[PDB]
């Protein structure tokens, strides 16, 4: 796309769009990826 | 029909009152208007208090009438009693 | 609560609680370290919040004390100026009552956050805006350091860097109130914050827009409000209706607005009319509804004030602070020239904010270096009494009288 | 010793006082003025009363005035004042 481009209004809502996605979808994994890796320390430090 | 809440007014703003609730005989506070665990839990403690003092009244002649249990306390030294019909509680500061 | 009545509303209960609490009421009804009231109480710079992961390399942007519990401090910093790895911009918490540095909700910001106050009417939450067109809220409920909504950065929203917000309405129907260096007054709903709920383009003498950098309301009075300008042009901003915005362009500075607070100190003379006002131009002037030209002014430092928010009690004190680092309270009643209580910070290093609690309890002071240093301000000037809210009104009154007389005084006595 | 008879007796000089008992929590009193078997049982009872007033206390707030609790009912105003080594339980009139 270009500046001069006539849609520069719905090019910047979707460049929006996709950041405010990628932001969640870090976030989410953020989240998870921590639960998964507690999981894994603790069947590794568990009791038999 | 406003003397509970005069009552309620008197013993929660006399000199030092620490609140006054016009609770049920069950002990716990009727009126709550915060966290109510609290008042349920003093109201609990104040009210097996009671019923110790009725105890020790009955070990001395349980045909006496009372009209507070005067406790004393750093939170809220109550001058309340607890009743078989319902529960008035005012707690304040003699000195205060 | 049904059963709470009926407990209480019992015709036995109710006689058995009034008897009991007529009976009882009728039966229950060091000192040197105190002895800094004058002395210390109105001046007591004690709690030095700096957490080197946020302070060093970082400014003060504005403070503010929570209205649902003012134990806290709900400030932001500036843009860190050594982080470009690091966050951008956050906002630190440091409780009066309780010791711990750390705040309860570091909401860390992508872009770098403009500024940012506390709101009771959702007490849960906080707001603020960014200084790259973003406004967002975080709450202490998540977990998240992130924004946990923002704004629309489009048109609907404040597209330049908007240094000023407020939660317009309190718990009874709250409009978050944004303000624009683009002059965007944007009252936005504080639940569905997708788009604002007011879209005003604000503009003033005959539409050519101010820059508005420092809004201020009057107590109460959501209808209008007060806002600064780069170009000195402060407008008297009707905040509700339709021709509502900046009209009476009332000049009592020759500079920038530095930081203006609604002189809305409470007792028995309601000084309304008078609002406190900071210029870039080292101008701490008294500008007033009534009084189109600064009524009574302040102009002791060389360097450019800071900001102006008088304590909402005393008329007498205006609670400003010194470019070249020190405490500016002046008590009007006290004194009218010289600044009263003009205390000096360690160091003199200059700050772009400071803040009265919201009790009036303590005047806290930020810094360029970032130290957030907070002094109590006591009882010796804070307490106003009625008299003395009246005597404040009646010196003000006097003041303009003797203004008014000064100017007749130079206009007939002017050689020409 | 006497220095506390003393304050016990000034304390029940007023006229009829029903009974100010020095007491503990084993069933006799410190100093007590009554019938003896009387004077052991209401020692008794208010050592029973004692126990639950603390467990009430500690269990509202553990930190309270732990020293003294009247009863100041319309019999007897009861003032128990259990102190760390000795404990007293004054069962006073509601004048003075």
């Amino acid at each position: 796309l270009v500046w001069e481009s006539y849609k520069l209004d719905p090019y910047v809502q979707r460049l929006a769009e996709t950041v405010f996605n990628f932001q969640e979808k870090v976030d989410d994994l953020l989240i998870i990826e921590e639960k998964i890796d507690l999981e894994v320390r603790s069947l590794e430090t568990c009791m038999y | 029909m406003a003397e509970v809440e005069e009552t309620l007014k008197r013993l929660q703003s006399q000199k030092g009152v620490q609140g006054i609730i016009v609770v049920n005989t069950e002990g716990i506070p009727i009126k709550s208007t915060m966290d109510n665990p609290t008042t349920t839990q003093y109201a609990s403690l104040m009210h097996s208090f009671i019923l110790k003092a009725r105890s020790t009244v009955r070990d001395i002649d349980p045909q006496n009438d009372l009209t507070f249990l005067r406790i004393r306390s750093k939170k809220n030294e109550i001058m309340v009693a607890p009743d078989k019909d319902y529960f008035l509680i005012v707690i304040q500061n003699p000195t205060e | 609560e049904e059963e709470k009545q009926q407990i209480l509303h019992s015709e036995e209960f109710l006689s058995f609680f009034d008897h009991s609490t007529r009976i009882v009421e009728r039966a229950l009804s060091l000192e040197d370290k105190e002895g800094e009231i004058q002395a210390g109480a109105k001046l007591s710079l004690n709690r030095q919040f700096f957490d080197e992961r946020w302070s060093k390399h970082r400014v003060v942007s504005c403070l503010d004390w929570s209205s649902q519990y003012p134990e806290l401090l709900v400030a932001s910093y500036n843009n860190n100026e050594d982080a470009p790895h690091e966050p951008d911009g956050v906002a630190l918490v440091w409780n009066m009552k309780y010791k711990k540095t750390t705040p309860e909700y570091v909401f860390h910001c992508q872009s770098a956050v403009m500024s940012a106050t506390f709101a009771k009417f959702h007490p849960n939450l906080v707001v603020g805006g960014t200084y790259s067109g973003q406004i967002v809220l975080w709450d202490n409920r998540s977990n998240k350091r992130t924004p946990v909504q923002r704004t629309p950065l489009s048109a609907a929203a404040h597209t330049h860097p908007v240094y000023c917000v407020n939660v317009v309405g309190t718990q009874n129907a709250h409009n978050l109130i944004s303000i624009s260096t683009d002059g965007k007054i944007c009252s936005w709903s504080l639940d569905m914050l997708s788009h604002p709920q007011d879209s005003m383009e604000l503009v003033h003498k005959q539409s050519k827009a101010v820059a508005v950098t420092s809004m201020s309301f009057p107590v109460g009075d959501v209808n209008n409000f007060v806002v600064g300008s780069e170009e000195g042009s402060v407008y008297t901003a009707c905040r509700h209706g339709s021709k509502a915005g900046i009209s009476e362009m009332f000049e009592g500075h020759q500079g920038p607005i530095t930081g203006i607070h609604c002189h809305a100190a409470v007792g028995a003379v309601d000084f309304s009319h008078l609002f406190v006002t900071s210029s870039f131009d080292w101008t701490v002037k008294l500008w007033s509804t009534k009084n189109n030209k600064p009524l009574y002014s302040f102009e002791d430092n060389a360097g450019y004030v800071y900001d102006v928010m008088w304590s909402p009690t005393h008329p007498a004190l205006f609670a400003c602070v010194d470019g070249m680092g020190r405490l500016d309270l002046w008590n009007l009643n006290n004194d009218t020239e010289v600044p009263t209580a003009s205390i000096s910070v360690e160091g003199n290093p200059a700050l772009n904010r400071v803040r009265w609690t919201h009790s009036g309890r303590e005047i806290a002071v930020g810094d360029s270096e970032g130290q957030i240093v907070i002094y109590d301000v006591g009882e010796q000037i804070a307490v106003p009494r009625n008299d003395e809210w009246a005597r404040f009104g009646r010196t003000l009154a006097e003041i303009n009288a003797n203004r008014a007389d000064a100017e007749e005084e130079a206009a007939t006595r002017i050689p020409a």
